[PDB]
């Protein structure tokens, strides 16, 4: 409960300097996928259907 | 211009082989498909090969 008054200030006569994280993704792993290996490795008939 | 990805770099195989159980005998198709007596359809006969 702030002590609100219609006269009345609250004013700090001190300081703290403070220091925080703050933690950001940027990037992922990049990717490739060969399909022929993953659908059909290795296979002549798979790759020709 | 740029660079571009491509297949996965394939090996083909050098040969074929075939590795089977080291099994000499034939299986008795004239004791089955030429036997003298046929069981009933009741009491029909299983053989194991
Ligand atoms: C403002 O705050 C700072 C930090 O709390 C006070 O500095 C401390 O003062 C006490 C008493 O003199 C010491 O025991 C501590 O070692 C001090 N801390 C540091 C980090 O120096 C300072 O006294 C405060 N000032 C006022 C006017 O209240
Ligand atoms: C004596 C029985 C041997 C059991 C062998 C089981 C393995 C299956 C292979 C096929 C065997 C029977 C083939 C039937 C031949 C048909 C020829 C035709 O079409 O006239
Ligand atoms: C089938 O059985 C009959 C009677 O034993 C025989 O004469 C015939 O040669 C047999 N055939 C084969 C292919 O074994």
């Amino acid at each position: 409960s702030v002590a609100y008054s219609n006269n009345s200030i609250a004013i700090p006569t001190n300081f703290t300097i403070s220091v925080t994280t703050e933690i950001l993704p940027v990037s992922m792993t990049k990717t490739s996928v060969d399909c022929t290996m993953y659908i059909c490795g290795d296979s002549t008939e798979c790759s020709n259907l | 211009k740029g660079i571009y990805q491509t297949s996965n770099f394939r090996v083909q195989p050098t040969e074929s082989i075939v590795r089977f159980p080291n099994i000499t005998n034939l299986c008795p198709f004239g004791e089955v498909f030429n036997a003298t007596r046929f069981a009933s359809v009741y009491a029909w006969n299983r053989k194991r090969i």
